[PDB]
DNA sequence: AAGGCGTACATA
DNA sequence: TATGTACGCCTT
């Protein structure tokens, strides 16, 4: 499709000049960078934002994990050999 | 009991999707519409059961992607030693077994399963726990039987350890 | 030559910083003015070699701090299996031995003490690697001495696997 | 996911801001957050980050998944490293 | 549904 | 006590 938007002048004229300085026209030169960082933003790990009492819950578990109970060891001992 | 006669593979061209179904609309759509180009082409990677007998016939599936949890500010914490700002893990955002193979061990298996994928990918990128998806209160009960503990905030994620799930799979032999 | 006769500590109140010189006016400097403020309130983490006889005697220091590798954008890795772009590593940011003691193989123990602190605090915030800065080639070539691998668009900055340090730790039953 | 931000600041640097504002075209909280987050950034990533090329991603992928074998120096200074 | 202002209350 | 978090109103 397209992209539409409204810019200011003083924007329009500075992708403008850029775009000139680097000897590309003004639709590969917005293109060609901005699938690159949209490229980054979709591969980027999920962030996942704790609050103070899930962090300490967190922090208590990471140093002082479960031992694995009944259901979990039964599961692993299933588990094939691959 | 449990049913054993499986093997686990990357989803592939092979592998008969349009044959899986598990009761639940969303996950039969991802594996038999984008876990394919997600696998290939993303950060979602997805790992089908497959008989042993017949090696296209998919009895279930797991979906695992890498996430962060971005600790707050606690009291005592900086003193405490090294830390980190975003602590690396691996969701398992997807777990579903075909109708046909429920009740027999098998979404216990895939759990395991991710574990030990996540562990050992983990040993290359980074990476201290499973993070739980659960659909609904009854799937995070199942997921909790196993040792799971739920978010307080956001209670439809759980957070498995992997010195936990280490420890089983060392004893069963299968790390 | 090794010496052994040392313990290591956090950095604290008891310790003479002003008596410790390496021959290096920053890594002084940064010991003397800066390395406690940040121990206890910020990122980065100091600890120091202490004489077993006067325990108030600095025989050298490291310091160390989370970091983070990004990933390049590489062809046929993304299928390549589970990852992520973001792995976390520690940054051993310092290292400096006293100059009355330089030769006594105190910074290879100190290089082994960071590996072995990183270790363990990776088990609970992640982590596969130091990322090691050098200030010059002959630090550098040093480091490359015990298997540290420069990088080739950031020489100065050396890598070294948690594996290769664990082995090395294990096999002497540090950990 | 939304938040909020108050910062109180003199009267003579709020009129700074909006002339700067102004001539920029955009209001307020526009000027200060385009301006501020790219600061920002570039004071986490030098502290935290190291962002790779593809030649050193390639070689430390090759390390971390078959990493080299501890060697005599590493070793020697394993066997001295006291354990208190 | 957000760029702004008013203004009292919770924290070093 | 000095942020900063929170009440919020109110137009655009
Ligand atoms: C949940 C699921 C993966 C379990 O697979 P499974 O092979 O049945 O798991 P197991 O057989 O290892 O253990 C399942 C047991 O818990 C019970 N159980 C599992 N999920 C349940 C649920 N959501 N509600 C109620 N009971 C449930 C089963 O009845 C079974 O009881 P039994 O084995 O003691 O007779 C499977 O039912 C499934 O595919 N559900 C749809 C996928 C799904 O809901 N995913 C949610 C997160 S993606
Ligand atoms: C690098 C450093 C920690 C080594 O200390 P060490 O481990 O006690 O030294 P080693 O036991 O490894 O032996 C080092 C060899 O170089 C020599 N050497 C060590 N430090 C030296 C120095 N500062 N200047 C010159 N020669 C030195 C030793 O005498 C020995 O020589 P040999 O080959 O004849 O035995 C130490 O030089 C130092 O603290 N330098 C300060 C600056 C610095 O460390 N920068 C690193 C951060 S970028
Ligand atoms: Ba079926
Ligand atoms: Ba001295």
């Amino acid at each position: 499709e397209r992209l539409s938007l409204r810019v200011s002048t003083d924007a329009k004229k500075l992708i403008v000049r850029a775009a000139a300085i680097q000897q590309t026209n003004l639709t590969d030169f917005v293109v060609s960078n901005i699938l690159p960082v949209a490229q980054k933003i979709v591969d980027a790990a999920e962030r996942v934002y704790l609050t103070e009492r899930d962090t300490k819950m967190i922090m208590e578990i990471l140093d002082n994990p479960p031992a694995p109970n009944e259901k979990l060891l039964a599961a692993a001992f299933a588990l094939p050999d691959m | 009991s449990m049913f054993t006669d499986w093997h686990e593979a990357a989803i592939g061209k092979t592998h008969n999707r349009m044959n899986f179904d598990c009761g639940d609309a969303d996950l039969n759509q991802f594996l038999q519409r984008h876990a394919r180009q997600n696998h290939e082409k993303g950060t979602t990677k997805t790992y089908v059961a497959l008989d042993n007998s017949d090696v296209t016939r998919i009895h279930g599936f797991y979906s695992v992607s890498p996430a962060s949890l971005i600790y707050a500010q606690v009291p005592g914490a900086i003193s405490k030693g090294l830390g980190r700002y975003d602590v690396p893990v691996f969701r398992l955002g997807r777990l579903a077994v075909d109708k046909s193979m429920q009740g027999q061990g098998l979404g216990a298996q895939l759990l395991l399963s991710a574990g030990k994928r996540c562990i050992q990918a983990a040993l290359q990128v980074g990476g201290v726990a499973l993070l739980i998806d659960a659909k609904n209160k009854q799937v995070c009960d199942w997921f909790k039987g196993f040792g799971a503990v739920p978010l307080n905030d956001q209670p439809l994620s759980l957070l498995l350890s992997f010195k936990t799930l280490y420890a089983a799979l060392s004893a069963s032999g299968r790390l």
